Order: structure tokens, then C-alpha cells, then sequence
């Protein structure tokens, strides 16, 4: 089988654990806990992946030509739509950034 | 200005998705719009996949091919989307969307 | 159990209001429903007016008719309602709705 | 002209000054500052009337047969619809109580 170059962990995160987030514009936004749908309410939550802080890859990535390279695992983010409310208390669907991966970055030694 | 990634990638806004694989493993239809709240707002995703499976041609970049086999594979995450199945049961389901490009290592 | 009001009143939910006087003094049409958020939810008011203009028949109750003239008049308040005017300009306007029954005093 | 049996004062009150309110069910509800309409947002506010705390009628009502009666002006409330959010963080239109009058009450002496 295979093996990741960087160790990651995923987790379900509710808007309740989250609270605030940054939108595609730079603004801090509050993420609403429930969204009104046809029948009733829908608890708002997200699936997040990030570099495992206690994984083997905590100091450099796995399989790296240490001769020519320095390396490092880092959590990268992506844009997901969410019902949110801004600073001017406006409610609406916005793209907010959430962790979705752990990737490896190299710098020439 | 000296950073380099083991694999390269591209991000794009995907506006005409009409099919996807959900958390159960079924093929479901992604609807084009979220009508309620009476707007109605279109449904689009921010996707990011691999430019290709090999930036260098041993696999991914920066690897120790002297004892490793690599490949850059697109990995997915789950995002809730309004969907339907066989044109029924319209609702919010967790679907898989390409979210990043990642290096897969194999021994020798 | 010894309290008595100078004027009596009745409260009711008003479900078929179709006309009202706005804050400017115009006659506007009250729409029957608030469609947006795509429900759609009907538009009704909690009203309260006077049972009649005289509980006792000198005017209101408890008054000193020996030097006062009273009458129980319905008073109004302003509430925002979704309305239209001449079938155009649909929007939220402040309209007058009966909100209570009150005693009006006049000298002699 | 006429004259009120009880002295009252009206005022425009925004959801921002208000914050919370009680619905027709007994529950404490947060009143949202802005409501999403067709074009944009709508600042949410209310017109409230209450017994004027510094009016002449602060100890008993005006025109009362003091022989047989004790009297008093009191603020009474009414039900207005408002976009609100409850304790279980659900957003919706609810009837909340707001001051809309100052009426006179008698007790037999």
C-alpha cells in the first residue's frame, strides 16, 4: 500500500465549536449554528482536515531528499459556503476558509 | 522566494457540477441552485486538484527516489451540497470534492 | 381580586387586513403574505380596541364627572407591515393598528 | 381639546438597543438587528409607548373620583412580529411583547 508524505487528521467541527471565521474578503464573520431549511433547522457543521500535530511528520515530511532539501508539513485551507453574519450584523451565505489539507513544502537548503 | 511544493496544483470555481459521490458511496445529482430564502442563489464549489501526477518524472518533487516511489494524487474532502437521488429525496448530503494535491509514498 | 379598568377592551388576531393608514397618512394595501425566505408565512396582527366608548354612561369608569368629561377611545400604535400602494411600490411601511383602549378627559 | 388620563411617551427602539424579548410562549428570544429582504438588509426597529415616568400621572391617574378609588398608570404590552433567534439558536419570525400603552387601573378603596 501507500503512505502520506505528511500526517493529517480529520474532524467534524460544528459552527458551535468554531464561532468565527474569515471570509473570501478578509472579514471576520460569525458562523450561525443552525440554518432554516424547508422542514426545520439544520445544524451547521464542517469536515476539516489538518496536519496532525502529533504525527510522525512534525519536523519535516516523509521521503525527503534531505541532502538538497529542507521540508515541512503545513495545513492549507479551502473555501466552503456557510450561512454567516458579518460585522454589520448582516446574514448571508459566504465563502469562509476552513482547513482541508496538510501539504509538504520544500526550501532549497 | 525559495519555496517549492512537492506537487503543484490549481484552484478553480466549479459552477456546473451535476453529479458527485456522497458519504455513503452513492452517485447523487448536485442541484444547480438553492432556491429557499427566495433569492435564489446558485450552488458552486471551490475546487483544487493536481496539475498532474508527476512534477519531476520519478513522482513528486524533493523525494528520495533512491528509496521511495511517489505520485501526486488529488485528495478529496466532504462538503454539504443540496442534492437529489433518482430525482427524488432532495436534501443536503455530504459529497466528495477535490480539495488538494498530495504526495503518495510507496516503499521499494 | 378588586382591580377594575377605567375602560374595557378586547384583543384579537386580525388575519384578513387588506387596507391601512401609513405613517405619512396614505391609504395603503396590506399584503396577505410575506413570501420571501420561501415559506411563505401569512401576515397577521395582534389588535386590541375598545369594547365600547362608555363602560359606565358618564364616559369612562372611576372618573370625577362632578368636574370631568370622559370617553374611552381606541388608540393606535405603528407597526411595520409589507404593503403596496396603487398596486405598486411593494415594501415595508409603518401602519397604524389599534393597540389599546384609553380614557380621554375633557374639562367643563 | 382633550387630555389623557395617563401620561405616556413614545420612542423608536432598535433591536440593537433592545437585544432580548419574550415571545408569546414565555421564552426569552434575541431580536436580530437586520432582516434580509429582496434588495438588501432592513434595520429592525419598533415603535414603543409607555407610561411617562416623569409625567404628572406618576402617583395616580387624572380625573379620578378619589373618594371611591385608588388608581394607577401602568404600561401594558402588545404582540409584534419580529425576526428573532431562540435559545436553541433557531431563527424565525415570532410574536414578542413590546410596550404599546399606558392605561389606568382602579382598585376599590
Amino acid at each position: 500500500g501507500q503512505l502520506s508524505v505528511c500526517d493529517s487528521i480529520s474532524e467534524w467541527v460544528t459552527a458551535a465549536d468554531k464561532k468565527t471565521a474569515v471570509d473570501m474578503s478578509g472579514g471576520t464573520v460569525t458562523v450561525l449554528e443552525k440554518v432554516p431549511v424547508s422542514k426545520g433547522q439544520l445544524k451547521q457543521y464542517f469536515y476539516e482536515t489538518k496536519c496532525n500535530p502529533m504525527g510522525y511528520t512534525k519536523e519535516g515530511c516523509r521521503g525527503i531528499d534531505k541532502r538538497h532539501w529542507n521540508s515541512q508539513c503545513r495545513t492549507t485551507q479551502s473555501y466552503v459556503r456557510a450561512l454567516t453574519m458579518d460585522s454589520k450584523k448582516r446574514i448571508g451565505w459566504r465563502f469562509i476558509r476552513i482547513d482541508t489539507s496538510c501539504v509538504c513544502t520544500l526550501t532549497i537548503k | 522566494r525559495g519555496e517549492v511544493s512537492v506537487c503543484d496544483s490549481e484552484s478553480l470555481w466549479v459552477t456546473d457540477k451535476s453529479s458527485a459521490i456522497d458519504i455513503r458511496g452513492h452517485q447523487v445529482t448536485v442541484l444547480g441552485e438553492i432556491k429557499t430564502q427566495n433569492s435564489p442563489v446558485k450552488q458552486y464549489f471551490y475546487e483544487t486538484r493536481c496539475k498532474e501526477a508527476r512534477p519531476v518524472k520519478n513522482g513528486c518533487r524533493g523525494i528520495d527516489d533512491k528509496h521511495w516511489n511517489s505520485q501526486c494524487k488529488t485528495s478529496q474532502t466532504y462538503v454539504r451540497a443540496l442534492t437529489s437521488e433518482n430525482n427524488k429525496l432532495v436534501g443536503w448530503r455530504w459529497i466528495r470534492i477535490d480539495t488538494s494535491c498530495v504526495c503518495a509514498l510507496s516503499r521499494k
